[PDB]
């Protein structure tokens, strides 16, 4: 299986997700954590993905595009997590953005499981 | 626009036409055989009214049975731009309609923003304001949105928002 | 502008240019015939005099009858989405038909665009 | 200031011929342009009192109140609030029979736009 993570991704957030998702005591870790974002990755995220070769991937493109969603192939996705910014000056704008992501994804595929954040 | 049985068409009156292409319309040429009204006299006018005589509340709106009206939600604040709401109200108050055949209007928006545009609307009749936000179901049900005739939604800060995408959320 | 604004006439243009606002006036026998102009409205071919053409009437026949009877200009049709399909449904959304041909049938659930004079 | 504040009605009532108008584009934040040095040569002493050119100012009441502390002692000065761009406002002061019209710009110092200068 494989899960999809879309939203605000930055080094500390992906570190906090990875170090608690791929911990050795949790035996079942055999899922592919595909990512998704619009801007190109930079900084040490590339090296993080390089040392985490067989466990993570990455892709470029927004989540509001049905062609992009078809490209990432969520049609067989077990679930689809979402990371939401919690340091934004306006809490409501980011939360409306998360609602936008949810309606786009559910419009594309109406039966996948979503675990989103709120502010 | 559509005179009836009292106009005789003169020479070269240049009527407007609706057709598929400009070739088909060419066959037309080749034929083979008390201060109630404004000073101009086009829109209803009334004396200026203070905003405290039109500001409502939820209980006032619930008592005031409004039916066959128009609800114009507005998103905005004191720093956003202007839309020109007078330009929206103006076509709806033509002299063509009779006084009791008009359409009631309410506004569900931020009164602080609406101050900047209320100075351009006090000359019009049958206008009411309900402070609040369109997202509140209590506010929406206060104006009896079930029985409304149309529910226009606008946004004053559409252009100056920060994010390039995620517009009009 | 003269169709959708409500009025775009030399008198009002001159007054707006001179004043930048509007002023209240008084009723006179003149400048009160200015009320006589055609507005926009929608009929309902269910309980009015036009309901007898709601089964299979010709659009052009309805147009000619409306003109020769009440000078009653009709040039648009609002029709339900699944009206062509015989399967009953509860869909409310309706598309818009512009300039129907003469040989046009009439669905009994039709909403017809119109302009009407002033009384 | 109340002895000299005019309104449109009494402005239309009064008659002015061979006078000088002045437009002022300023507000509270605008710097003091200085206009006592303009009124004084007109209110000199060489010519007689009967042949003295009348002055009417068309500008913001806030700016004119700010500058009025050094001008009230000059005779035959009138003031009319409003805006200089209003056609009715200019028509009310008999531009046609006027001697000559002056235009200033109070906020010329603080405006830093490359374009729109003295628009």
């Amino acid at each position: 299986k494989h899960i999809v993570v879309c939203g605000h991704i930055t080094l500390e957030s992906v570190s906090n997700f990875l170090k608690d998702f791929l911990h050795k005591d949790r035996d079942d870790v055999n899922v592919e954590i595909v990512f998704l974002h619009n801007i190109s990755p930079n900084l040490e995220l590339e090296a993080l993905f390089k040392r985490h070769f067989t466990q993570v991937e990455f892709y470029q493109g927004s989540v509001l595009n049905p062609h992009d969603l078809a490209r990432v192939k969520i049609e067989s996705a077990d679930a689809c997590l979402i990371l939401a910014n919690k340091y934004c000056a306006d809490p409501d704008a980011e939360d409306a953005s998360n609602i936008m992501r949810v309606i786009s994804i559910k419009n594309y595929h109406p039966k996948i499981r979503i675990i989103t954040q709120m502010l | 626009i559509n005179p009836g049985n009292h106009l005789k068409i003169q020479e070269g009156t240049l009527g407007f036409f609706i057709a598929s292409d400009a070739k088909e319309v060419k066959r037309a040429f080749f034929y083979c055989k008390v201060k109630k009204y404004d000073s101009t006299g086009m829109f209803h006018w009334c004396a200026p009214k203070e905003i405290e005589k039109v500001i409502l509340t939820r209980s006032e709106a619930a008592m005031t049975v409004l039916s066959g009206h128009v609800v114009v939600c507005i998103f905005g604040d004191v720093s956003s731009a202007l839309i020109g709401l007078r330009n929206l109200v103006m076509p709806l108050r033509a002299s063509n309609f009779h006084y009791h055949e008009l359409k009631h209007i309410v506004f569900v928006g931020s009164i602080e923003y609406l101050k900047r545009e209320w100075e351009t609307l006090h000359n019009f009749p049958k206008v009411s304001i309900l402070p609040g936000t369109p997202l509140s179901r209590a506010d929406l049900r206060a104006v009896n949105i079930n029985l409304c005739d149309m529910c226009v939604i606008l946004s004053a800060n559409q252009n100056n928002i920060d994010d390039t995408s995620l517009q009009d959320k | 502008r003269t169709l959708v604004t409500g009025g775009a006439t030399p008198e009002l243009e001159a007054l707006i240019a001179e004043e930048n606002a509007l002023r209240g006036g008084y009723s006179t026998p003149q400048t009160l015939a200015n009320r006589d102009r055609c507005r926009v409205a929608q009929l309902a071919l269910l309980d009015g005099p036009f309901a007898d053409l709601g089964d299979g009437g010709c659009y052009g026949d309805l147009f000619c009858k409306a003109l020769k009877t009440y000078n009653m200009l009709c040039f648009g049709i609002y029709r339900l989405r699944d009206a062509h399909l015989s399967t009953p449904s509860q869909c409310t959304k309706r598309y818009v038909i512009t300039n129907p041909p003469y040989e046009f049938e009439l669905v009994p659930t039709d909403l017809i665009f119109c302009l009407m004079q002033f009384d």
